[PDB]
């Protein structure tokens, strides 16, 4: 409409925006002391990172999406922004796939034993997939750079070349499938890690109920948010790259499917304020150095 | 690098490695303090499982490490925290010395397992309290009152009721009962299931450790 | 007894006279004129890690290039602290070493704990491999410091208030110094080597003759019990630092203490005390997770060693004074200019 | 035991009364000497040059 995705979309986008580069730079500020000592703390810094870029990415889609300075700003939404906060959000979410796999490999010591598994060289491997989805992401901006057809209708897919629709309609597909088979991994191994839970602290006491308690609502917290804000993206995303590479089939599904995918990448978009709350908040040294220089 | 230099670097990365293993190794390590009084049953507790006592044995794949202080005479203020990260504490108590008094023994054990549970170097380390004696304890109930330990005590002068008022009293010295549990176990001669009970509550300590290390409790 | 105990409390109230009456002035009025020191800024140059427990002893090599640590994991290693290499990993037999000490000569390094032994090991051996040397028994209390005195005799302090100067090649005690009353947690060589101080839990310092095998002099002025204890370069004072939030700097001459170095700020124990090249700073390692450089002539902290995450359990000086070797319980090492 | 550690005391007590002890004065002012003595070769008082500095 009108008052949909430029009075309030921006604004939802705004709130999100704050909230989320508040509690980010202040995490960035305190995981600067926080020695990486292990991989979930190595992790925990670059979801740190992508956060922090997907919060600065988010005034330019507020502004762009509500009104231009030149037409610049949405050509460059379409251009850098965009492909900047898609990579950095599946860059979290392929790191939330290793902090569960961490998890379940820590706690449930499972039967890879004799086998190095996830353990050291984190930093190696966390290279190697901000350097995938980066691969991946290139070409999404180097590509898109043609001319604009019509100055007030700039659709991200008009202003990209053939090769280029391609690699999208491509990045988008490999995009999805590594978010499900992220997602199976994910809920796979906080399943195990919850058996793992429920076995032992068979004790009616304060402190096996409130371990036993805790982390299932951490665990539990951790699922749901994941599933709230990235499951209704990535059931909704591989029809919306349809109907953007489409040959004509449609008329005004193609509306509310944009509305829906908007409004469900910012579900996943509110991940970035959700984020400090479930990861950060329990993680013991980052706490603890909040706690000693917050006070 | 020059050759020196560099054979030198290379001595260096081989002394990594190895203090790498060799950290890797004791980190699946599992460290017990053990504390007691002079008539608890440490001794015992030990022989079926100079300064500091160190007795290393496996029991269904874990390495344990445990390590008795006991004899060593000194300000144990000095030297507690260097047991700061121990996995456990086993602290043993003689239910027979209730009657017994070096003060009453049985107030003296409480007075320092109040002392080691609520002092800083061991706010979350659990403790496994191990009641030694119950067969003695259970056959002297009979004819020396509790009273004479607990004169607050009300319940009726039989082993069960004595047994768990005394592991009350033991558990009710724990300050911190929201992060710390303490493990309450009877011990006795002839018993088998001590060092059992001791794995089980270091497999709980152990996954709480985990939990606590992957940001989860 | 009710006799003894009378000439005992007059003895001390004539020595207590005596001090009072040679405390003529005192050193803050007579170093007030001097201009101070200024501000210390000395930063971390080298970061030794490789320890994985907590550090409990560090010394610095007559070389002022070779260090060896002491960690609760049971390892002693030898650093080449101009190029963070590790010259040696030592694996202690007992990992609650307290306590480590580099030989003079560098041919040997010492250690000790909670085990109650003081063990020497041969870093010159000609196997090319670190073996220890010598195993002292004695000190049925835990062995708190330990310092060469020379490579054939070795001058340990232990939790049994007592300290011993043991001949290695023996192995057996030489000398017995069983004046303190509480635990001995510290010990100081003269740069002679023929006197020592040694603090102890009685809040007590006590200056000893290697060769006589007395106490000498008896320093009091501690709440609590003295953690650390350090000479003067010149070897005509000492330093010490206490489980209260004060150092205190003792004359022998004068027998009395001359300074104090405390703060409202500081709330927290010392737990190492050293002095740079001159004399002039006073190092000391506290529990509030830093290390606070003072003027010792003027008794203002000049500055603030800040980079330890746990508490600073022990500092040295080079030789040299070049630079300063903080070890902490957050198993590193700092080295600082 | 009580008498013997008692007569042990005074005397050590005894030995350490009847030493020769120099005025805080004096000792405070070799002790000032000593630190302006050695001030120039102390490297913690003044930055050494990078130079000759082996930990640069
Ligand atoms: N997994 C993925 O989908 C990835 C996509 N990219 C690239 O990022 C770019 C973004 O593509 P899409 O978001 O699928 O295109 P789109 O047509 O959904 O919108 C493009 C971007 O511009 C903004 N925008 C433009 N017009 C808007 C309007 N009327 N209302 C609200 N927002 C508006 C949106 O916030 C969006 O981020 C694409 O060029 C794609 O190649 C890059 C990496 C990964």
């Amino acid at each position: 409409n009108l008052l949909i995705t430029q009075q309030i979309i921006p604004v939802l986008y705004c709130m999100v925006f704050i909230a989320g580069i508040l509690l980010n730079g202040v995490s960035g500020w305190i995981f600067f002391y926080v020695p990486s000592s292990k991989s979930f703390i190595i992790y925990l810094k670059n979801i740190v990172i992508a956060d922090f870029v997907m919060s600065l990415t988010f005034p330019f889609k507020i502004l762009g999406d509500s009104g231009l300075g030149p037409w610049q700003l949405n050509v460059f939404v379409c251009r850098v922004s965009a492909v900047l906060f898609y990579v950095n959000m599946y860059v979290s979410i392929v790191f939330f796939g290793l902090i569960s796999f961490d998890r379940y490999y820590k706690i449930v010591k499972p039967l890879w034993t004799s086998f190095i598994q996830s353990v050291s060289y984190s930093k190696l491997l966390s290279v190697i997939v901000w350097m995938l989805m980066l691969l991946l992401a290139v070409p999404n901006i180097i590509l898109t750079n043609q001319s604009v057809r019509e100055v007030t209708q700039i659709k991200c897919i008009e202003l990209k070349s053939e090769l280029g629709r391609k690699w999208h309609k491509a990045s988008n597909y490999i995009f999805v499938a590594i978010f499900w088979i992220v997602f199976l991994l994910l809920i796979v191994f906080y399943t195990a890690i919850t058996k793992k839970i429920f076995k032992s602290h068979l004790k009616s006491s304060r402190n096996s109920t409130s371990v036993k308690k805790k982390s299932s609502r951490n665990i539990f917290s951790i699922v749901f948010v994941f599933f709230v804000c990235f499951v209704p993206y990535h059931i909704a995303r591989i029809p919306y790259t349809k109907s953007q590479t489409e040959a004509h089939y449609s008329c005004q599904s193609k509306e509310i499917l944009r509305y829906m995918k908007e409004f469900t990448l910012l579900l996943s978009a509110a991940n970035v304020c959700l984020d400090p709350i479930i990861y950060f908040f329990l993680c013991q040294p980052f706490r603890e150095i909040l706690c000693k220089k917050l006070h | 690098l020059s050759a020196e230099d560099k054979a030198a670097v290379e001595r260096s990365k081989m002394i990594d490695r190895n203090l790498r293993e060799d950290g890797e190794k004791a980190a699946r390590e599992v460290k017990l303090l053990l504390l007691g009084a002079g008539e608890s049953g440490k001794s015992t507790i030990v022989k079926q499982m100079t300064g500091i006592v160190e007795t290393h044995f496996t029991f269904k794949d874990l390495h344990f490490k445990m390590f008795d202080v006991g004899g060593q005479r000194s300000e144990r203020k000095k030297w507690i925290h260097c047991f700061e990260g121990v996995t456990a504490i086993i602290f043993c108590v003689a239910l027979s010395d209730y009657d017994l008094v070096l003060m009453n023994r049985m107030h003296e054990s409480m007075k320092l397992f109040d002392s080691i549970c609520n002092n800083k170097w061991f706010t979350d380390t659990s403790i496994i309290l191990f009641l030694n004696k119950k067969d003695l304890f259970e056959e002297k109930i009979k004819k020396s009152p509790l009273t004479i330990c607990y004169p607050e005590y009300a319940g009726s002068n039989t082993y069960e009721e004595a047994a768990a008022y005394i592991q009350c009293q033991f558990e009710d010295l724990n300050k911190r009962k929201d992060t710390k549990e303490i493990y309450t176990h009877f011990t006795c001669a002839t018993d088998t299931k001590n060092v059992q009970f001791v794995f089980d509550a270091v497999t709980d300590v152990i996954i709480k450790n985990n939990l606590k290390d992957c940001g989860l409790f | 007894l009710d006799q003894l105990r009378q000439e005992a409390e007059q003895l001390k109230n004539q020595i207590r006279d005596a001090r009072k009456a040679c405390a003529d002035a005192t050193l803050s009025q007579i170093t007030n004129n001097i201009d101070p020191v200024g501000r210390i800024q000395m930063r971390t140059r080298r970061t030794l890690r490789g320890h994985l427990a907590k550090i409990y002893a560090m010394h610095w090599g007559t070389d002022s290039r070779l260090l060896v640590s002491a960690s609760q994991d049971g390892k002693l290693i030898i650093w080449d602290s101009y190029t963070t290499n590790k010259v040696h990993a030592i694996p202690l037999r007992s990992s609650w070493v307290m306590t480590c000490a580099y030989a003079p000569s560098g041919n040997y390094v010492a250690c000790g704990g909670l085990d109650n032994i003081c063990s020497i090991y041969n870093l010159k051996t000609r196997e090319g491999n670190v073996r220890v040397s010598r195993e002292l028994a004695g000190h049925t209390g835990y062995l708190s410091c330990c310092r060469f005195l020379d490579d054939n005799q070795i001058v340990t302090s232990s939790g049994d208030t007592t300290c011993a100067l043991w001949d290695i090649e023996t192995g057996q005690q030489t000398t017995t110094f069983t004046g303190h009353t509480g635990d001995v947690m510290s010990l100081s060589l003269a740069p002679d080597t023929r006197l020592f101080v040694s603090g102890a839990c009685d809040a007590s310092a006590k200056l000893w003759d290697v060769r006589e095998g007395m106490c000498r002099q008896t320093f009091t002025g501690h709440e609590s019990d003295i953690n650390a204890i350090c000479f003067f370069p010149n070897g005509n004072a000492f330093a010490t630092g206490s489980d209260d939030a004060t150092c205190r700097l003792f004359d022998l001459r004068a027998d009395q203490e001359l300074m104090t170095y405390s703060h409202d700020n500081i709330i927290c124990g010392i737990t190492s005390v050293s002095f740079s090249k001159s004399g002039r700073l006073l190092l000391a390692g506290y529990d509030d997770f830093n290390c606070n450089v003072w003027d010792a002539l003027k008794a203002d902290r000049a500055g603030v060693l800040a980079g330890h995450d746990n508490r600073v359990s022990c500092l040295g000086v080079t030789d040299d004074g070049m630079a300063v070797a903080t070890g902490s319980w957050d198993s590193f090492l700092k080295i600082w200019n | 035991a009580s008498i013997a550690q008692a007569r042990k005391l005074v005397e050590q007590l005894k030995m350490e009364a009847n030493i020769d002890r120099i005025k805080v004065s004096k000792a405070a002012a070799d002790l000032m000497a000593y630190c302006e003595a050695h001030a120039k070769e102390d490297p913690l008082l003044t930055p050494v040059p990078a130079s000759e500095n082996p930990f640069r």
